[PDB]
């Protein structure tokens, strides 16, 4: 169970950040449900591209960047997430 | 009102401010603005490039023999899209009357030297290059007065810390003075002495 | 990016580790004055300063602590530190808000 | 916009190569002259150094300024203005060690 | 609609109404003044503020009449300077010779003035009055005679402090702003008087004498006894701090400051780290070489990596050492995120940052309609916003509600009963409250972090937030950063006993239980005071304190600025963080930063919201996906709810700096005797 | 050094007529009183 | 020589074991 923690981040206004802020008024409460475990942070920063991370007991990152993609591939790449 | 304020001629504001209105027609390829300093002192302003022309015939009669420059100072300010401010008085003998012209520049432009048209001023190039970053362009020798040998940084650039950053101290091990960073003792303590509350009606800026 | 870095003798030091910090300065509170408030300065990060082990002076090792100046625009400010090839920390201006003040407000009720 | 001398990078360059031609050959007569004792050699590894400093400047006027800089001080070794001080200065010889280690700074000072 | 009015010249589009002072103020131009002042109220006394009309003959206070209709006003008019010469002379007639001792002798007000306007000569020529102190308080240095009656303090206490212990006395001569009867007045907010007070009459005990104003440097930043954030600016003579006072700053302390953090710097001055000191073999604290002790320790928890190791922040500390401190944890394999207050955290505040946030602005808070306070009296813990909230309470004429406490705030509110009664009750509608809080225009659920503690936190969050639903169907330190990077739970509850607990300081947590200690008596303390965590702690860690730290704090709205450089590190100590940007050198898992910069960058990725040090705002997660998010949780509550503080002697003492105080523990006793 | 007698306020000024601290008036009587730099304390 | 006593003060850890 290598991932210790997952972070998104998020700016409130650029469009290629609608597609995953759609991710989360709805798809989220179903993802704690799904994820009681490891902590899934989400950040509202105003980076321009909103982005992913998740943590290892090595220290090493995965680091997502994304433009604009539908909930659903955001969803795709967080079924990639895995142990 | 007379005992101690100065009682401030009318006559000679009335002169000077003719005399500059006489030289703003007569040559205004390049005169911005000749103010009067209410305290009776003339000063036009040059395009920078214009510094030659104007001074030769700020020797050349007209009435404008103002022969010997007085000085030739340096007045920096950090702000302005150019920082250092030339300025150049001058004095003529038999209409005994001083003028004060001067310019502008930025730190790399090299404006011309002026020695040639007010003749003593060979000195002030030196001093002036190696008090400020300035270049004067048709100047023979410009090269450090005031100064160290080395020594680098120009002084009086507003900014640059008095206290510099070197000291010499003679060493005995090399047996020689040498240069070392300041490691100054006491600190210069600063004082903030400038206090709210503007004396100063008559001017004050507009808040823009 | 007119960096006159070479041109200034000062040691690559103080263009480096450390940072300008561009400000217009608060009101002092005690005072009720305005006056100083105004416009933009340029003061410096504070370094180490020890004391003198005699007389017990406050003896100081950096260059150029005690460096002040002031600006009429912030733009020209930074725009400054550039063509210094300087590292900033801008702030805004914060002039207070106007606020609505009434004598007889007191006397509502 | 007035240029100071060279227009354009390059031709500012021929002149600072000049002036390396200038000092190098001077130099052991500067050893000689001053009496200096630093090793013949170490003058001029430290001239190649001292050009090496600016070896990034990029602007146009700016380089022409500084080898006008430059000239002014061969221009006083020359004169022998300047002395045995004034020109051993270069060395900070006397300079207490200085690692750039970030822990080795960190055992020793404040630091900024 | 906003009337046109000329400044002496000038035509000037004012706001309409508006009195002819803020007029000038709005062209910039600045009247002489004393008694009144914006942020206090409008008084006709020290009529300094005399100016001339246009045409109308006799001049009129500037700060009194609203301009209007197109006037015009000769502030530089010489019948409006002759009258000012008039009033001043009045007010040095008997103001004592006192400018050399005065310890308000640098800046007073009453200097400036008399230079810039008052006559020179003087032409009073008989015996000036004199009259006794009146002792008041630890704090306050009361001289009188000095005294010019600008009544302003009075209007301070009555209209701010709220307490009206203090007023005028007496008529004409004779008349004094000092109290009758020699009850001291001790507030929350009598330290800020020592600033307000126009004149050397009312300045601060402890720091009289010590220094002159022109000086101190003046470095700005912001406090840190409280995690509200207030901007300030430190005065230091030299290497060393001289006082403390508020910088103006709309969105939180307006002006304004506290009063434990006032006094709070006096602390630093002494105990307080020096030296590394391991645990000799006789157990005793000695000193040590840092570089031998920290390479000790560096090899000391590499036995350890995974879990075992725990690391524990104190309540002040800093957020440049949490990001050092957590790769410290991810690069080693496990890892104890533990802060201090036993703060709830299943159902996750944390991911959605807002619930964690105080989602109006303060700023904000005095557009709310409706305040409903939890168990938490806000005045010893948020003391500025008491004065928010008091400040909206005199502007408007807005309820609030005690749930539930006995506490003594110093304004009108309704108090309530007990936790899940009055709490689950309204969110079942079963209060009548619940139906003004319906009725309500922009609610606002005020919950004291000290009420989540409380055996049963988590079950009072979640009644509080149905509180929150139903409002919204019916429409019409040391802890909120870590929470902007998720180091929940933050609590010790993880353990579970993990070996080689690393204190950053244990003086807060210390006092609770060495429980470990038998299992592991050693204990890495990296405090700033020999306070409670060094003693019972092996291998001392030298460590920074906050106003040498350039490090960010954040402000509980979310806000995140920085505290500047001031007076560096007192001995062989180092800023925190920078021991474990040292450590993980030295274990070989060196971090990917060295310079501040960099890890502002490391910020820039690990966040990136912090590297926006004014910037509020965010996208929000919208409290009804909270409510679902923390829905599929709930569990058994209780009625009991006490606040920490009640008593303000009870606020005097906190974290380890404030007990180090001298003032405070002069202040603990004054209260108590 | 002992205190002057007063009844109740009076000047203070060190004794030297433009030559001590500068003019003041302490203000009692029975009480001690005072003072500038001058100790001359007005107890009685 | 110095004058006006001291700065910090710091503490030390107590004679104590534990
Ligand atoms: C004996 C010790 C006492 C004297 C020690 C040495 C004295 C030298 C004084 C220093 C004067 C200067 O360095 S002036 C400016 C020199 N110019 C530069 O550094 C330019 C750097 N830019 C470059 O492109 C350089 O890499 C080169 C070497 C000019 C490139 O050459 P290009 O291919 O032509
Ligand atoms: S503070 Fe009071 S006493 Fe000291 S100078 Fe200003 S006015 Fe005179
Ligand atoms: S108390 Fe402060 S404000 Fe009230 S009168 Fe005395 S000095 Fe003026
Ligand atoms: S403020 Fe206008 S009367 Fe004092």
């Amino acid at each position: 169970l290598g991932l210790r923690e997952i972070r998104i981040h998020l700016c409130q206004r650029s469009p290629g950040s609608q597609g995953v802020r759609d991710f989360i008024e709805k798809r989220y409460v179903e993802l704690k449900k799904a994820n009681p475990d490891l902590p899934i942070l989400i950040r509202e920063c105003s980076d321009v591209q909103p982005k992913l991370w998740a943590r290892y007991a090595f220290g090493q990152e995965k680091n997502v960047s994304l433009n604009n993609f539908s909930a659903d591939q955001v969803t795709r790449t967080l079924e990639n997430v895995l142990s | 009102t007379r005992p101690t304020i100065r009682p401030r001629n009318d006559v000679v504001h009335k002169q000077l401010s003719a005399f500059g209105q006489y030289v703003a027609e007569i040559l205004p390829k390049y005169v911005q603005q000749v103010q009067v300093s209410c305290f009776n002192e003339l000063e036009i302003f040059i395009h920078p490039d214009g510094v030659i022309p104007v001074l030769t015939f700020l020797r050349d009669h007209t009435n404008a023999q103002f022969k010997s420059l007085a000085d030739l100072t340096a007045v920096d300010v950090p702000t302005r899209q150019n920082r250092f401010e030339i300025v150049y008085n001058l004095l003529s003998l038999r209409f005994n009357s001083r003028i004060r012209v001067k310019t502008y520049t930025d730190e790399l432009t090299p404006i011309e030297s002026s020695v040639t048209v007010y003749k003593a001023a060979n000195w002030y190039e030196r001093e002036i290059w190696d008090m400020f970053g300035v270049f004067f362009a048709n100047h023979p020798d410009l090269r450090r007065i005031l100064t160290d040998y080395g020594f680098e940084g120009h002084p009086f650039r507003k900014d640059f810390p008095l206290s510099g950053y070197v000291e010499l101290r003679y060493d005995d091990e090399v047996k020689r003075v040498v240069a070392e960073p300041v490691e100054l003792a006491q600190e210069f303590r600063k004082f903030d002495l400038n206090s709210p509350w503007e004396a100063f009606p008559a001017y004050r800026q507009p808040p823009e | 990016k007119l960096d006159i870095t070479t041109l200034t003798g000062v040691p690559e030091e103080h263009i480096k580790t450390r940072k300008v910090r561009i400000f217009v300065p608060a009101r002092n509170n005690m005072q009720s004055g305005v006056n100083n408030t105004k416009k933009w300065k340029m003061e410096f990060d504070t370094r180490e300063r020890w004391e003198n082990p005699l007389m017990g002076w406050s003896s100081t090792a950096d260059p150029l602590s005690n460096l002040v100046l002031t600006f009429s625009t912030k733009e020209d400010a930074v725009a400054f530190a550039e063509k210094n090839g300087w590292s900033f920390d801008v702030e805004e201006r914060k002039v207070p808000k106007p606020k609505s003040k009434s004598y007889g407000a007191n006397f509502s009720w | 916009v007035k240029p100071i001398f060279s227009r354009d990078m390059n031709e500012a360059k021929r002149r600072v190569r000049e002036l390396y031609r200038a000092w190098y050959r001077e130099v052991p007569n500067t050893v000689h002259l001053f009496q200096l004792d630093i090793s013949v050699k170490q003058g001029r590894d430290k001239v190649r150094e001292m050009f090496m400093k600016n070896a990034h400047v990029t602007d146009p006027r700016v380089v022409d300024l500084l080898v006008i800089k430059g000239k002014m001080e061969l221009e006083e070794t020359i004169n022998v203005w300047k002395q045995r001080t004034h020109i051993m200065r270069f060395f900070h010889e006397t300079e207490a060690p200085r690692p750039t280690d970030f822990l080795s700074k960190f055992y020793v000072g404040h630091d900024p | 609609n906003l009337i046109e009015v000329f400044v002496d010249g000038q035509s000037v589009m004012v706001e309409p109404g508006t009195t002819v002072l803020q007029a000038c103020e709005k062209v910039g131009m600045q009247i002489p003044r004393f008694c009144y002042h914006e942020r206090l109220s409008v008084a006709g006394n020290c009529r300094m503020c005399l100016v001339e009309i246009e045409k109308a003959p006799k001049v009129v206070a500037a700060c009194a009449m609203p301009v209007m209709k197109g006037w015009n006003i000769l502030t530089n008019s010489e019948k409006s300077k002759k009258a000012r010469e008039g009033v001043m002379e009045f007010l040095l007639a008997n103001h004592p010779l006192d400018c050399p001792i005065c310890d308000q002798g640098g800046e007073c007000d009453l200097q400036d003035q008399s230079m810039m306007f008052g006559s020179d000569r003087s032409r009073f020529l008989e015996g000036k009055r004199a009259v006794e102190d009146k002792n008041i308080g630890p704090l306050v240095k009361t001289i009188m005679t000095r005294c010019i009656q600008c009544t302003r303090c009075i209007r301070f206490a009555s209209e701010i402090a709220g307490v009206d212990d203090l007023g005028t006395t007496g008529r004409g001569n004779d008349m004094q702003v000092g109290t009758y009867i020699e009850k001291m007045f001790m507030s929350e907010l009598s330290g800020n008087i020592i600033d307000i007070c126009p004149v050397g009459a009312l300045t601060s005990k402890p720091y009289a004498f010590t220094a002159r104003p022109w000086e101190t440097r003046k470095t700005e930043s912001i406090d840190v006894m409280d995690a509200v954030g207030s901007n300030i600016v430190v005065s230091t003579r030299t290497g060393e701090v001289m006082r403390i006072l508020p910088r103006m700053h709309e969105d939180i302390n307006e002006e304004w400051i506290s009063d434990k953090t006032r006094f709070a710097y006096d602390g630093l001055k002494r105990q307080r780290l020096t030296q590394p000191m391991i645990r000799n073999e006789k157990g005793l604290l000695t000193y040590t070489t840092w570089e031998d002790a920290l390479s000790r320790v560096a090899g000391m928890l590499q036995s350890f990596q995974g879990n075992d190791v725990a690391a524990i922040a104190g309540g002040l500390v800093d957020a440049e050492a949490l990001v050092a401190l957590k790769d410290l944890l991810n690069r080693v394999d496990s890892d104890s995120l533990c802060t201090e207050e036993v703060f709830p955290t299943a159902g996750a505040g944390t991911d959605l940052r807002s619930n964690y946030l105080l989602n109006t602005t303060i700023a904000g808070v005095e557009e709310a309609d409706v305040i409903l306070l939890v168990g938490t009296n806000p005045r010893f813990e948020a003391p500025l916003f008491n004065a928010r909230i008091r400040k909206s309470w005199l502007h408007n004429d807005l309820k609030v509600a005690l749930i539930g406490s006995p506490v003594d705030l110093t304004y009108r509110y309704d108090h309530l009963g007990d936790s899940p009664k009055i709490l689950q009750d309204i969110a079942s509608g079963n209060h009548p409250f619940s139906q003004i809080l319906k009725e309500a225009k922009k609610p606002m659920v005020v919950l004291g972090s000290s009420a989540l503690q409380r055996s049963d936190g988590t079950a009072i969050l979640a009644a509080v937030s149905n509180i929150a639903q139903n409002i919204r169907l019916s429409s019409g330190a040391s802890q909120v950063a870590a929470l902007d990077l998720g180091y929940k739970p933050g609590v010790e509850a993880i353990r579970k006993n993990p070996p080689k607990v690393l204190f950053l300081l244990g003086a807060d947590g210390g006092c609770i239980t060495r429980q470990d200690l038998p299992k592991d008596c050693f204990i890495i303390y990296q405090g700033h005071h020999g306070d409670v965590g060094a003693p019972m702690a092996d291998v001392i860690l030298p460590g920074a304190a906050y106003t040498e730290k350039s490090a960010t704090y954040v402000n509980t709205e979310g806000r995140a600025q920085q505290t500047k450089v001031a007076v560096t590190p007192p001995g062989l100590a180092r800023e925190d963080w920078k021991i474990i940007r040292a450590l993980s050198e030295i274990a070989g898992m060196t971090l990917p930063y060295d310079t501040l910069d960099q890890v502002r960058s490391r910020l820039e990725e690990v966040s990136p919201n912090l590297v926006r040090y004014d910037d509020v705002e965010g996208a929000n997660y919208f409290q009804q996906a909270n409510e679902l998010s923390k829905l599929v949780n709930q569990q058994l509550l209780a009625d009991p709810l006490v606040p920490p503080q009640l008593t303000i002697k009870d606020f005097y003492m906190t974290d380890s700096i404030s007990r180090a105080s001298q003032t405070m523990a002069k202040c603990v006793k004054a209260v108590t005797e | 050094p002992v205190s002057e007698v007063g009844s109740r306020v009076i000047s203070c000024d060190g004794g030297g007529g433009a030559l001590g601290h500068p003019r003041v008036y302490i203000n009692l009587d029975k009480e001690t009183k005072t003072g500038t730099c001058g100790y001359c304390g007005l107890q009685f | 020589y110095s004058t006006t006593r001291k700065k910090i003060q710091e503490w030390v850890p107590p004679s104590t074991p534990y």
